[PDB]
């Protein structure tokens, strides 16, 4: 057997946290031994999981205070009276 | 000397004679009364017309309800139902046979004073009894022990009884059955345009209810079903002639006792209100009503209850205990043939109300006597 | 509302055509106790003035061994009910463990994950990593990414929209997943363990059976011949059920999981919604494309 | 723009634009066909009339009404209602001209179906929105809350409104409105 490749990235990235399964747990005949995932491997995949996991009417009106139920229901009022 | 047994439900008046299998004598219960001029002099015009005849001569008819949400409201309307279906529907003189009648949980108790009240003064009986729908409709199960959910046209209640004792602190009502279903259908047929307005055609949309509705498994595959294709639409001739047809409304109409949301009750479904039930009972009996749901009345003869039913216990209960609903065909008459169970025994001449018991306590020893 | 010697008569013959599985249950559960029943045996020359039930409980007085022999019968009954439970299930693991042992195109996504993981946790304590846990695969969708736009399960169903157009065909290979999100393997050893004790306590009352003094007494025959029958059909469900745990092992082998950390329901309920979470992000990947044109 | 508020009522169709304390335009909504035969030939004889000028010369026209009870029954009548009141009252453009309309509550759903192909492909607007009426009579009476007894030709209905929101359960609608008086004054 061989170990996995440890990459070195320049930006430490986002992860997710799971339970890792070494090297003493594994058998002979299971599926990570037959992993072949460095045919997946790009440089390009790794540039992308480095920049992506490291008028005629005028009617609107600026609410600096008030939002945006007591606005209305006041301008319901307001249109009314 | 065969005794009586009558259940006076908001739906339908089951009655007939102890010892038999099904019951002679089912009719709804409804006054029609007429609202146009009588123009026709002679031939014997009724001024008010009690049972299957106000439902034949319907189209002249204002159709009254003696029994709204369980509770006897009008009482004289009462009393030319009691009157009909024993001198009309059944023949028989009533002051020869003991009679058994049903009663909803949870009852003001003036209704049973006053049901007490007229059957020893009007139809002055030599015996009676008044005994609890879901104790008789667990009686025609086969057993003792069980929860029944009892959905009539007005009440939908769990009641659970373990070993014959019935635990009033864990009965739970919810007044949503198949009268607010109607009137629910009645709601949304107006969406496709076909209006319903009248009592006369509240009979209809009942037969529509009855004919053409079933209980859906999953409420949101049914409904993308019916919004992808037409396949689930169905056909009903009406009786002046014209054809309607429905799709997804087949479905949304008993959905509202599983959603009750619906049409604005703040309760939840009866699946919630069984398991609310059970949950109110002691941890050590539970195992017991987990396998013993057995269902009653004629909301419950839909043909895909059993299998949602199952399915929202098991999703609500824990897994380690054994789910099982019990929905036997003759539940439309279980009450009546659990009364006639009960009233044939021989344990049962003991439990009579009899009439120098009412003369000696007045209408109230029903109170004291019976559960 | 049967006749008491006509019940007996049922009983004595193990009458299949009337017994039913609730008649037996209503039976036992209303059943007094073998003293009361032999109280009741002494006082046979009253019977006409004795009630109802008491009537009832004269006649089946009569009947021996009365207590575990109704619980054989009722055995009998619930025996057919009770493979018609354990088997499917055992069906449903069995197949939902072959369909995720060849697995091909899930494999090349679990070669895919694996390496875009290992440069995700490079200098972690996951760096290096032979292999992760198929349950965490619900969490690809929690691993998002700096502008909280896409997730790493949109970014491994963009990758394979882009470079491998084969891998997304899996999720259509996991079908018997679903059935077996449901499934516990204790309550189906604790159901077989008290199949194979109830067949053992069957197989003891038809041993200690004595002769049938009676021609309508099928006892000895029919009970012989139903347990002929269940310890064929135990065996069938041993054997089925050694499957199922040689390929939970062969799979606890596979995944390099242990068989203790998770049981069954949890391991295919984590695959169903990693199914509907896949289904999700193609869908969003091909509703981000057609917004951005 | 200003956008425009066209309540097609049962009876009377009133329109105008928005923000505006009266309505422009109020009509009643019939169509007029002559039933009579026609010897005068050029003139302008129109085979059909469309609002005042059916009510100006109802003597020699059958008037239909397009709306009934609520329901829109004829369509091409809707449509000749809609150019009327678009082209000749308002004089305006409605493809650059949002435009709200007005809907009676428990109605069937292809009315608006309709509505809303009619006025997205014939009379298309950019934008169009369709309302119930009992809350913008609620609105027009200033309150948040109250329950609206609307009763225009076709329909009376009880729609109860709390905190803005409408309640949907309690809708009550009652098929007797002022062409059952007409009728029933007949
Ligand atoms: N096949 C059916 N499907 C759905 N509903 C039904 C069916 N048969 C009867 N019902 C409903 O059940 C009601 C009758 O219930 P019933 O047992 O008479 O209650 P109650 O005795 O309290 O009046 C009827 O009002 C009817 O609407
Ligand atoms: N002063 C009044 N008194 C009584 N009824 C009136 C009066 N004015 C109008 N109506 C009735 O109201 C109806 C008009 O209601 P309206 O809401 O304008 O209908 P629509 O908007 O649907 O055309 C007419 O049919 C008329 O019969
Ligand atoms: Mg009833
Ligand atoms: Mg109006």
């Amino acid at each position: 057997l061989t170990p996995k490749k440890v990459y070195k990235p320049e930006v430490q990235l986002r992860r997710p946290n799971w339970s890792k399964f070494v090297a003493e747990d594994l058998s002979q005949d299971c599926f990570w031994t037959k992993v072949k995932e460095d045919r997946f491997e790009n440089n390009e995949l790794f540039a992308k999981l480095t920049l992506a996991f490291s008028v005629q009417k005028k009617k609107v009106k600026e609410l600096k205070v008030l939002d945006s139920k007591t606005a209305q229901n006041l301008s319901i009022f307001l249109g009314s009276f | 000397t065969t005794a009586l047994v009558c259940d006076n439900g908001s739906g339908l008046v089951k009655a007939g004679f102890a010892g038999d299998d099904a019951p002679r004598a089912v009719f709804p219960s409804i006054v029609g009364r007429p609202r146009h001029q009588g123009v026709m002099v002679g031939m014997g015009q009724k001024d008010s017309y009690v049972g299957d005849e106000a439902q034949s001569k319907r189209g002249i008819l204002t159709l009254k309800y003696p029994i709204e949400h369980g509770i006897i409201t009008n009482w004289d309307d009462m009393e030319k139902i009691w009157h009909h279906t024993f001198y009309n529907e059944l023949r028989v003189a009533p002051e020869e046979h003991p009679t058994l009648l049903t009663e909803a949980p949870l009852n003001p108790k003036a209704n049973r004073e006053k049901m007490t009240q007229i059957m020893f003064e009007t139809f002055n009986v030599p015996a009676m009894y008044v005994a609890i729908q879901a104790v008789l409709s667990l009686y025609a199960s086969g057993r003792t022990t069980g929860i029944v959910l009892d959905s009539g046209d007005g009440v939908t209640h769990n009641v659970p009884i373990y070993e014959g004792y019935a635990l009033p602190h864990a009965i739970m009502r919810l007044d949503l059955a198949g009268r607010d279903l109607t009137d629910y259908l009645m709601k949304i047929l107006t969406e496709r345009g076909y209006s319903f307005v009248t009592t006369a055609e509240r009979e209809i949309v009942r037969d529509i209810k009855e004919k053409l509705c079933y209980v859906a498994l999953d409420f949101e595959n049914e409904m993308a079903t019916a919004a992808s294709s037409s396949s689930l639409e169905k056909s009903y001739e009406l009786p002046d002639g014209q054809v309607i047809t429905i799709g997804n409304e087949r479905f949304r109409c008993p959905e509202t006792l599983f959603q009750p949301s619906f049409i604005g009750m703040e309760s939840a479904g009866i699946h919630e209100t069984t398991y609310n039930s059970i949950m109110k009972c002691d941890i050590d009996i539970r195992k017991d009503l987990y396998a013993n749901n057995v269902m009653s009345g004629g909301t419950t003869m839909y043909p895909g209850i059993a299998d949602r039913m199952q399915k929202e216990i098991t999703a609500l209960a824990p897994s380690t205990m054994k789910i099982k609903i019990i929905a036997p065909p003759e539940r439309k008459y279980s009450v009546w043939i659990g009364g006639s169970i009960l009233a044939s025994l021989s344990t049962f001449q003991q439990m009579w109300i009899t009439k120098q018991e009412y003369d000696e306590a007045g209408p109230s020893i029903v109170h004291r006597k019976c559960f | 509302r049967m006749p008491y010697q006509e019940i007996k008569n049922v009983i004595l013959e193990v009458n299949e055509a009337v017994l039913t599985e609730s008649m037996i249950q209503n039976l036992i559960k209303q059943m007094p106790e073998p003293e009361q029943l032999k109280m009741l045996s002494e006082l046979k020359e009253e019977y006409d003035d004795l009630a109802e039930s008491e009537q009832f409980g004269v006649v089946m007085g009569t009947v021996p061994r009365l207590r575990p022999r109704l619980n054989a019968i009722l055995f009998k009954l619930q025996f057919s009910e009770q493979v018609e439970n354990i088997k499917p299930e055992i069906v449903s693991v069995t197949a939902a463990c072959e369909e995720l042992r060849k697995s091909e195109n899930f494999s090349s996504l679990l070669e895919l994950t694996l390496l875009v993981g290992n440069y995700m946790n490079a200098g972690s304590r996951n760096a290096g990593a032979f292999g992760f846990n198929i349950s965490f695969l619900c969490k690809l969708r929690d691993t998002k990414s700096a502008d909280q736009k896409m997730t790493l399960l949109h970014f491994l169903a963009e990758l394979c929209e882009n470079d491998h157009p084969e891998v997304l065909k899996f999720p259509d290979e996991l079908a018997h997943v679903e059935k077996a999100s449901r499934v516990s393997a204790e309550n189906l050893q604790k159901s077989l363990d008290q199949m194979k004790k109830q067949i053992a306590d069957v197989e003891r009352d038809v041993q200690n059976f004595p002769a049938a003094t009676d021609e309508k007494d099928k006892f000895v025959e029919k009970m012989t011949s139903f347990v002929k029958d269940a310890q064929e059909q135990y065996n069938k469900l041993r054997m089925m059920h050694s499957n199922m745990e040689t390929l939970y092992k062969e799979l606890g082998d596979y995944f390099v999981f242990d068989p203790k950390k998770l049981s069954v329901e949890e391991f295919f309920m984590d695959l169903h919604n990693f199914r509907n979470m896949f289904l999700q992000a193609v869908k969003e990947n091909q509703k981000r494309r057609e917004t951005e044109e």
